[PDB]
RNA sequence: CAUCAGACACCACAAAAGGUGUUAGUUCAUCUAGACAGCCGGACGGUGGCCAUGGAAGUCGGAAUCCGCUAAGGAGUGUGU
């Protein structure tokens, strides 16, 4: 008999998330969150899968669970 | 043998004792006039520390350093005729209330006696205490005697 | 007039400690004016307390880095109800003066500190 | 101004543990059980260890932010509550007409039975709720003593019992009887 | 004969208040804002008046 | 957030005055030189100062509005007599 507080286990934003970007010119690419800049906004940068270094909203980009 | 102790109080001559000394086997009216032998100079309202040994009635007197600078003033007054406040203003003592201030008991952790010389010489509001100034605001410029009672 | 008494606590503190060197750290804590006002008539001679904040003697030892920074032991020793005693006397009259004198039914000493080193007493 | 990320510490002692399905807070320990309904207030909860329970608000504005604060409070008052227990102290106020205060079993209800407030005939009568137990106090005279393990349901028998009470139609401050709530302990007589 | 450690508590919940000025409420004794919506939350407050 | 929501000119109305309801901003002071709020203690001595003396010691009432120890404590913020 312990603490059984469950999960509520979500994917944060931080430094080095990869995100799928899906609107846009890019519309449905890979990329990295930079530098995050406040509660919307962020900026990315894909240069393997080829997006440039650009700031972008939270509402175009969905959060993919891998890190680095 | 026992210890009573009793604060009697301002009186001119044999001026409520048996409210207070009743449980110490003591006397009500030869109390009263007990303490007439010691605030008779002293006939300026001050406290008198009574300390009855359960068998008779022996009072003290309390070095007071407000009487010791009324006792530097004038005294004149008989007993409830003088119609508008029964007080006066008088001689200064430059020195005088510099001795006998500093050796009332010491009081109120005084390190110097420009400190208690100034401390019963400043709160001067009944006299003046100068010639040709007033009190209270000569605590920075007493600056002498200070290392003769210490 | 804050900053200036501020200024003015900073230059006592640093004047007091580079002319004492027996320290004692003191945990009194609720002591009354009655008790206090007799340590203040007793103490003319050798020792000086000196009581007052001691998270602004936080950044006083803060700020007390270049000169003589064998203080720096002292700040997690500040916690408490404490106080100083600045005096030229080692160990024993002081510690003698203040916890066996004028106790009633808080004076103690918890640090004692003699030019660098601490000691139980 | 929209706090990126509040939190509060909710320390969780040794005899009791805490149950958290997604906003149904069950509390359980030496006293018994605790239940409490969260789902109305969206708080998250983060065990960070056995006796540490984190509980954050990300985003949230200023109503938001005082809701986590008061969740943090709901919470320690449960653990309390099954911990100790709590227990409110009620004396009596009476000017001329001693109130007669019983408890009696109409139908298993357990009524707290008022009787002749200054000189009524209407018999005034005050529900228990669940868990609280009323005990009348041992040489301490006219006074009544709440016990139970919710806070709520304790210190709201107290506040139904004081509010029946009242005094109609009268200066409030010249007729001051009544019920009062007098001291607010705890059932554990070392705290 | 009220035996006043009991007549403090009762003046506690029932002399020391604060009254609204606006709307009369019987505010707690160390309110700065009347709670209720109707008189605006003001401030105007004044003691509740004790007895002679 | 509205137990009187608001909603697009003319056009079919609302004001002075308020809100510790919320969001920003200006200025000053404290400010990080540990403040503010809370809790635990002090809250002195001269001094029942001078007095009108049944009695007034901060406290029916009047004027002076001081000094020493201070880290701090007022010739006192009311209550109590």
């Amino acid at each position: 008999t312990d603490s059984i507080v469950k999960a509520s286990n979500w994917r944060l934003v931080e430094v080095g998330r990869v995100v799928l970007i899906k609107k846009g010119q890019s519309a449905g690419k890979l990329a990295a969150i930079v530098e995050i800049i406040d509660q919307k906004k962020v900026l990315i940068d894909g240069p393997k899968a080829g997006v440039p270094r650009q700031a972008i909203n939270l509402g175009q980009v969905v959060l993919t669970p891998l890190t680095f | 043998e026992v210890k009573y102790l009793y604060l009697r109080a301002v009186g001119g001559e044999v001026g409520l004792a048996p409210k207070i000394g009743p449980l110490g086997l003591s006397p009500k009216k030869v109390g009263e006039d007990i303490a007439k032998a010691t605030k008779e100079k002293g006939i300026k309202v001050t406290v008198q520390l009574k300390i009855q040994n359960r068998q008779a009635a022996a009072s003290v007197v309390p070095s007071a350093s407000s009487l010791v600078i009324t006792a530097l003033k004038e005294p004149p007054r008989d007993r409830k005729k003088d119609k508008n406040v029964k007080h006066s203003g008088n001689i200064q003592l430059d020195e005088i209330i510099e001795i006998a201030r500093q050796m009332r008991d010491k009081s109120f952790g005084r390190t110097l006696a420009s400190v208690t010389k100034e401390i019963l010489g400043t709160a001067q509001s009944v006299g003046c205490r100068v010639d040709f100034k007033n009190p209270h605001d000569i605590i920075e410029g007493i600056n002498a005697g200070e290392i003769e009672i210490p | 007039g804050i900053r200036e008494k501020k200024a003015e606590y900073f230059a006592k503190l640093r004047e007091y400690l580079e002319e004492y060197k027996s320290l004692f750290v003191v945990g009194v804590d609720n002591v009354s004016s009655q008790q206090m006002h007799e340590v203040r008539k007793e103490l003319r001679g050798r020792a000086v307390v000196l009581m007052g904040k001691n998270t602004m003697v936080r950044r006083a030892i803060r700020g007390f880095l270049s000169d003589l920074p064998d203080f720096e032991k002292l700040l997690p020793f500040v916690k408490g109800n404490v106080g100083f005693v600045f005096t030229n006397e080692p160990l024993t009259e002081i510690k003698n003066v203040i916890v066996s004198n004028r106790v009633a039914a808080g004076l103690t000493v918890v640090q004692v500190y003699d030019n660098g080193q601490v000691f139980p007493s | 101004m929209k706090y990126i990320q509040t939190e509060q510490q909710i320390e969780v002692p040794e005899g009791v543990t805490v149950s958290i399905k997604s906003r149904i807070v069950k509390v359980v320990g030496p006293r018994g059980t605790l239940t409490k309904n969260l789902k109305h207030i969206d708080v998250t909860f983060t065990k960070v260890n056995n006796q540490l329970i984190k509980v954050a608000v990300h985003n949230g504005g200023r109503k938001h932010v005082a809701a986590l604060r008061t969740v943090k409070s709901l919470v320690d008052n449960m653990i309390t509550g099954v911990t100790k227990g709590y227990k409110y102290k009620m004396r009596y106020v009476y000017a001329h007409f001693p109130i007669n205060v019983n408890i009696v079993e109409k139908d298993g209800a357990k009524f707290i039975e008022v009787r002749n407030f200054l000189g009524d005939k209407k018999i005034r009568n005050v529900p228990v709720r669940d868990g609280v137990t009323i005990e009348f106090s041992t040489n301490v005279k006219d006074e009544i003593v709440l016990s139970g393990n919710s806070v709520e349901d304790v210190s709201q028998n107290a506040a139904d019992l004081q509010q029946i009470c009242r005094v109609r139609n009268k200066d409030i401050r010249k007729f001051l009887d009544g019920i009062y709530v007098s001291h607010k302990g705890f059932i554990t007589e070392d705290l | 004969i009220i035996e006043p450690s009991l007549k403090a508590l009762a003046s506690k919940y029932n002399c020391d208040k604060s009254v609204c000025r606006k709307c009369y409420a019987r505010l707690p004794p160390r309110a700065t804002n009347c709670r209720k919506r109707k008189c605006g939350h003001t401030n105007q407050l004044r003691p509740k008046k004790k007895l002679k």
